[PDB]
């Protein structure tokens, strides 16, 4: 059935970066990037 | 699944599967750079010495 | 400063477990956006627009 | 100075192609290119098609 | 098997299989070269400014 | 004359009938050669050296 897929990655600019307001964020929204 | 700046190599293929590459690239060399400002009035008297 | 040319040809692609179920359809989607050209647009979004 | 090293470019890019009629341009049939443009969504590419 | 400079697209994947792409490229625009232009009267003032 | 930049990104690959068995091992050998880089020297042969 519909389940959550585990997506792995690495902190890379500009691939994966942390938002300025990630502290007040939750889950996947805590991230930003290509 | 992995969605990240991951280099695809044969040995990595030998253990898991990969899609078609989306961004082609190559090895590059990074160094420091000298930044010489283009002078103004001094561009005139440049050649010899003051 | 980036100096010198490229050394070889290798790119980035999505990684899936050997025998993963989605890999095919995922690769299909990659081909879609590739034919949808949004890829290099995003490349400008995270590389060139700033 | 004083050299014939000019090598003028009559065309800049596809952008120049979309805005002129002097020079025609086409492609090869039974090829991917025609499909790419026929399915292209870029404005300039659309006008070129 | 097809061992040839074949372009790879979605619909082509939709019918057959392709290995990992080995040589990357883009669409190219070809024209006739003009002859090396001669400046003429402009050489009187051409350099050093507009 | 080649003018302007490339329009997009796409490359060549070996094509096989969808569902054939040889495709996997062929892909493997292709990757091996790509890491072996001999394909580059061949590119120099049929593009540059002549």
């Amino acid at each position: 059935e519909n389940k959550t897929v585990v997506v792995t990655t690495i902190l890379e600019s500009p691939y994966v970066m942390m938002k300025k307001n990630h502290e007040m964020l939750e889950g996947n929204e805590r991230y930003e990037g290509y | 699944i992995a969605i990240a700046p991951l280099t695809i190599t044969l040995v990595r293929e030998e253990v898991i599967d990969f899609s078609k590459p989306f961004m082609s690239l190559g090895i590059s060399i990074m160094i420091k750079k000298p930044q010489k400002s283009k002078p103004g009035v001094f561009s005139f008297l440049d050649p010899l010495a003051y | 400063m980036k100096v010198g040319g490229n050394l070889d040809s290798k790119g980035y692609g999505i990684a899936t477990p050997k025998g993963s179920s989605l890999g095919n359809a995922v690769n299909l989607a990659v081909l879609k956006l590739n034919e949808q050209g949004l890829l290099d647009k995003l490349k400008n979004k995270w590389w060139y627009d700033k | 100075f004083l050299t014939v090293e000019r090598m003028v470019s009559p065309i800049e890019s596809a952008e120049d192609l979309s805005k002129q009629t002097e020079i025609a341009y086409g492609t090869l049939d039974s090829g991917s290119t025609k499909e790419f443009f026929r399915r292209s969504k870029i404005a300039v590419f659309d006008k070129m098609w």
